[PDB]
């Protein structure tokens, strides 16, 4: 409980872990370590009844948060792993489901047929791109199908769990943890034209309430840089 | 692995008609079926289709206000409802079959509407 | 010079050989390995992962999330249905989209049992009690359910543990997998009633899978291109 | 939208002899081009699928080719039961359109 | 029972990717593919089960021909022979039949005349990369990734012919040797649309029933 | 990546170093080429970035044929038979097709039947000194050095033709063994004008631009 | 006789096969080898030498030497550039016809490091300085001599020695080699002012070069007869 | 390459031969053997059986 | 891949004439580039070249005194300008590129040019 890293301090309490492996170390390129590893603590998004998902483009939140963002503008190359708390705070009177799934190399798919989407829709900086619960029309042009039961990939919704995920129930669970390593084919690649994970966060049984309590659940997002280096001079 | 339309018929201008498109030999909540008119002095015309699975329907600007898809499960057929008729009405309405996003691969033989009095 | 003879079936191409060939770029000297995270040996190991199963079909619910989602409240009568679903493969049941279900359309024979997990996700001040019966083939789907406690059965209760594995055999009347209220749902006040079950399932041994062959479930007329 | 222009929109040949039809866009569209035909008696079918692959079942005397605004098709052999009407359609932008009809008749 | 459902078990099969035909006196008859995966659909979702993929290549042609009708007078030709070409990523295109981009020294070609065993070739793991990377969330155009190129072929007569016209059609198949995979994937739900992206139309979860009991 | 760049990797490729046609009733169709590397510009650079080269040699034809129209009634004939025939320098060279110095017993020939594989052969090193040298600054006529001089093949057919006109047409592909290169040498700048001397017109040393900043 | 089985692929030429092949001059006996001074065993050993870079092209300076000199003056201005020029590869650059760029040439892929030997040649009583920056990838052309001063640069006194040399990675923005007047040139009397300063380029460590292919610095339309 | 030569009665198919051939379908993994009573070895055994004669066919 | 010139032109005698032809598809700097002229009754004859990577033109004696040859490497043009017309001087002129030191692959279509009053 209560774990430090820098300047930044959150508390804590079961943690799953990447795909069995731990993130590791690897011109001549050497590493970043104190100017960088802290809790980037992104805005909380709030789960109504009304809700049907948000999503997260895990190199491109970081982009302008600070001095891991001002790095991203001198380095051409480099390789990260990552360490994701997910924590949403509701009472015993609260019901739902969320399950919390880390995808590496998530291609969405386009509105229409012929175009692919445009880069201010895949993702926006420390905001929520969020789903929803009905078709986008073939009628935009450059626009992400959003529909929810297909995760905006073509596939069964159910199926996600294959990934690394964790299902935070409100009846039993509070919280959830995710270590995800490196996972590429090159081992150095473009930072800026590539976003290599997504994390996505879908409510399966939906929130409900007696009239009294709280209309709304917070969810508080905050990722962790983990062996953090670059190709450079 | 073909698909069958209704008969012709008649109406008076201001009426309603509805015609249908009964496919056969494949399962029907898989592809999306469309619907392309053809005026005799001129080429096809699109109106607009319906993913069966969802009742999404999509209408081309030019027939939005008119034409309503709808669709069965369990006839496995999908009617389209003319309302309002005029005398530019009166054409050839054809049922398709989209496959691979831009191929109309499987037609109907076609039912003629026409308006008189 | 050395006397050879040609035996038949010698200038064929039998698309199933394994015979050498000649590389169209030697001396090329291509790129070494390198330690990427999560292999594959086998596909049975992505079949041992748990999946959601859409037991609430019922013509309107699957284009929508409410497809996985059992519906539970808290009824008048005394003893009732939940839901049920048979175990007879292929014929449009509801475990053939899953992630066990689409490797197993890949192969014309198997044989092994069945994991079904369930998750009450309902509120944390709630209590009730459930029953999760199993008809093995041969038996009929039972009609109440007082004859299907003397069956197979897990009592299970909600307010205890939130999670209950009944382990079930499955292979190519064929099963069925009832569930009935035993008690109602107890709740107090300013809590909602309506509440919900998810079901996963999982392969827990080890399958019997032969005759590979291809799947149904995609098909084509022109290239894509 | 897409003006497709098939100007032409009758054709006259005798059997034997090699015949074009020209389907002229509004702008490019990229090699996504469909070349149907309807019988007079009104069953349509796809003859070509883009510029230049054919339908299977579809016989080798058709073929088509273009690039940018400017398509054709070509039938080397004409025959008896090619005695039809026309059309093209893009694939490119929403909504689809079609072009005008082409009619064919023999010559004398 | 234990071996069928291995990853070599699964994925070295031959299939049929490609056909086409070419005519030899055209000035526009000759065959063009560029070597990928995604035109066929049922080799496609096999693949497409996991992120990064890693294998050796194996092609072989089966390669026919047909007499098309000339005008009179005698046709008696002799044999035909064929050639393959392989063009590297990263090499020289052809754009007529006549041209010098066939005469390269660097693309590996194969002849072979009727009437023999058909000709196979084999390309190893060609790639700047360590993997084939089947899902790509990025830019080089969204999604495209040209570190996975794995060339282009092109044939064509050698032949001169002078009394019959004769159009040939050429079958390729297809079968990985050595199969690596990395990172599994669910299987695709909806029908495939486009070969390049993944962009679909939405489609229900399973097929339906009329009640829960 | 260590080795793509060493001497044999680098010239041990096949290349299209020639290409005629010949007919077998016209009295003046058969063919001759001169073996030497200075025809085709992309191989004749890559062996003269080196003074003196030492290697073996080894050569593949790939004959095929046409049906020249004839005048009628009922063109059938057998497999056709051609001779390919390598002259050692300093021997004997035919005039005409029907000629003594095909049958001279130190003039090694190939035979080879349309419809087989195409016929190789191999060439040792074959000089009197101990490397081919590539610039010669001397006489011998200027900068000529017939120390190093491969041969000479000719080619016709054998069969005698009686009703049909057949004309035939041979690629010679071109291939380096076991390389030696000795006193390396820059690269050609300007392009090639001829084929026996190093004669040129002179260029600018590199593309231009407008500024130096 | 013994029975055998051709495989497909039989009868064919692959033109990059390695297969025995016939003698068509044996007994022959061939000249044996010579000692020769200068034998090549890789490519690399001709990149690793030296070799003069035309850096003043100039639209005039192509058909001369003068393409070479960099020319140098003494000004008025207070900080002011000498020369500069990208390492951009292939888009016509200046690196492109040396020794080490037309080995380079043949090859698809690349990637090292370079050494640029810079040399004065000027007076011998002549004293100045000079700033020698390289831009890394993604930083601008520094559009003075103060921000050229925060990067990675050397300071280079003509007095002292006379050659310096900025060692640099090349790969396949990309760089910036620009080169700034710190100080004037102070010279005597009867000595002139207007020097000359040129520079050499090498492969510093070993490359690694893969994937062959063809130059397109020569080219062919008929046969040289 | 290595040098044959091709005998007579080479590319022929003498019905009665005993020469390898390749596997239709490899990689399949048949159903392994099992104990099963009343194996045969030899037509003999068959033979070495009682069977009752027709010693009185008498047309009717 | 090929070449163009300018149009036909006239002009008085005693004038000047200043032709062009236009090369794109190859790099125009390393090819020399040639002028044949074709008077109507008689065959071709040479007037000179200029290599453009240099600006080294060299001339026949029949045409010395008279014709210019520049070139521009920006538009990848080449000129030639006529001074001091006469009756003599009306022809067609081409434009070749001498390649392989002796053989002209690629023309022009040549301009004609009279002199008239």
């Amino acid at each position: 409980r209560s774990i430090t890293l820098g300047n930044s301090t959150i508390t804590t309490q079961n943690v799953v872990v990447g795909y069995g492996v731990w993130p590791e170390y690897l011109d001549q390129p050497t590493q970043p370590d104190v100017a960088t590893c802290r809790f980037y603590t992104l805005e909380s998004v709030q789960w109504m009844k009304n809700s049907a998902g948000w999503w997260w483009k895990l190199p491109d939140a970081l982009s302008q948060m600070g001095l891991f963002g001002q790095n991203m503008q001198y380095h051409y190359l480099g390789r990260t792993g990552y360490t994701i708390h997910v924590q949403c705070n509701a009472s015993k009177f609260h019901q739902g489901c969320l399950l919390v799934v880390c995808v590496p190399e998530a291609e969405m798919g386009c509105s229409n047929l012929n175009n692919t989407p445009e880069f201010s829709e895949l993702s926006g900086g420390d905001s929520a791109r969020m789903f929803t619960d009905t078709q986008v029309g073939e009628s935009n042009a450059k626009k992400v199908q959003t529909a929810v039961w297909n995760a905006g990939m073509g596939v069964g919704v159910g199926n996600l769990t294959i990934f690394p995920h964790q299902w935070i129930n409100l009846r039993t669970n509070n919280s959830a943890t995710l270590v995800m390593p490196y996972i590429n084919s090159v081992p150095m690649d473009n930072m800026f034209r590539h976003n290599n994970l997504t994390l996505m966060i879908i409510p399966f049984v939906p929130l409900n309430y007696s009239e009294g309590s709280s209309p709304y659940v917070p969810i508080t997002v905050t990722i962790a840089p983990m062996c953090a280096e670059y190709n450079g001079l | 692995v073909q698909l069958q339309q209704s008969a012709a018929e008649l109406a008076r201008p201001g009426a309603s008609v509805k015609m249908s498109c009964k496919a056969s030999g494949y399962t029907f909540t898989t592809y999306t079926m469309h619907w392309v008119k053809q005026r005799p002095g001129q080429g096809l015309e699109w109106i607009g289709y319906i993913n069966p699975s969802s009742r999404y329907t999509e209408y081309n600007q030019k027939f939005k206000d008119k034409t309503t898809l709808t669709a069965d499960k369990s006839s496995s057929t999908a009617y389209m409802q003319l309302s309002s008729l005029t005398f530019e009405d009166s054409a050839v309405y054809y049922c398709a079959r989209r496959s691979e996003a831009d191929r109309f691969v499987y037609w109907g033989q076609g039912t003629l509407v026409t308006v008189s009095a | 010079g050395l006397p050879v003879m040609t035996t038949p079936g010698s200038t064929q191409f039998l698309t199933s050989d394994d015979f050498q060939s000649p590389s169209a770029m030697p001396q090329f000297d291509v790129t070494p390995e390198m330690q990427i995270p999560g292999r594959v040996n086998n596909l049975m190991e992505i079949a041992e992962v748990d999946s959601v199963v859409p037991v609430n079909n019922t013509e309107d619910n699957v284009s929508s999330l409410k497809a996985y989602q059992i519906p539970v409240q808290s009824n008048s009568d005394n003893g009732k249905q939940v839901f049920g679903f048979p175990l007879q493969p292929g014929a449009n049941n509801v475990l053939n989209r899953t992630l066990l279900g689409e490797i197993l359309n890949y192969y014309t024979h198997w044989s092994g049992s069945i994991k079904l997990t369930f998750m009450f996700c309902g509120s944390a001040m709630a209590t009730g009690k459930f029953l999760l019966a199993y008809s093995p083939p041969g038996a009929g789907v039972p009609k109440n359910r007082k004859d299907a406690m003397l069956g197979t059965h897990v009592i299970w209760d909600v307010g205890l543990q939130s999670s209950c594995v009944l382990c079930v055999p499955w292979i190519s009347a064929a099963g069925y997998v009832t569930c009935w209220y035993q008690t109602n749902i107890v709740v107090p006040a300013d809590v909602q009633s309506s509440c919900d079950i998810l079901c996963f399932v999982s392969a827990c041994n080890d399958f019997s899978v032969r005759m590979l062959k291809d799947t149904p479930f995609i098909r084509q007329d022109t290239f894509y291109q | 939208d897409i003006q497709m222009t098939q100007t032409k929109s009758s054709l006259s040949a005798s059997l034997g002899d090699r015949v074009t039809i020209s389907c002229r866009a509004s702008q490019d569209i990229s090699n996504y081009l469909n070349w149907y035909q309807q019988k007079p008696d009104g069953s349509v079918k796809l003859l070509i699928y883009y510029t230049s692959t054919l339908h299977s079942g579809v016989p080798s005397r058709f073929s088509g080719s273009g690039s940018g605004t400017d398509y054709s098709l070509t039938i080397n052999s004409l025959e008896q039961e090619d005695i039809a009407t026309y059309f093209c359609q893009q694939g490119n932008t929403f909504p689809f359109t079609f072009g005008g009809g082409t009619k064919l008749e023999i010559r004398r | 029972s234990r071996s069928e459902s291995s990853i070599e078990n699964f994925l070295c099969r031959s299939a049929c990717v490609y056909y086409a035909t070419y005519t030899n006196n055209s000035k526009k008859g000759f065959a063009e593919w560029v070597i990928n995966t995604r035109q066929v659909a049922q080799l496609r979702r096999k693949l497409e089960l996991f992120t990064y993929l890693r294998f050796d290549l194996e092609l072989t042609f089966v390669i026919t021909s047909a007499q098309q009708p000339s005008t009179a007078s005698s046709v008696d030709a002799p044999v035909q022979t064929h050639q393959i070409m392989y063009v590297p990523p990263g090499g020289p295109v052809p754009t007529k039949v006549k041209d010098y981009a066939w005469q390269t020294s660097t693309n590996p070609s194969v002849f072979w005349t009727e009437g023999n065993a058909p000709p196979r070739m084999s390309i190893p793991f060609i790639s700047i990369g360590n993997a084939y990377s089947c899902f790509y969330d990025g830019w080089t155009v969204y999604g495209i990734n040209t570190l996975n190129n794995m060339g282009t072929l092109y044939m064509r007569h050698v032949n001169e012919a002078g009394q019959g016209p004769i159009k040939s059609t050429v079958r390729i198949y297809f079968k990985p040797k050595h199969v690596k995979a990395w990172v599994p994937r669910p299987p695709r739900l909806c029908q495939y649309e486009k070969q390049k992206n993944v962009n679909f139309s939405p489609i229900g979860v399973t097929t339906s029933r009329t009640d829960i009991i």
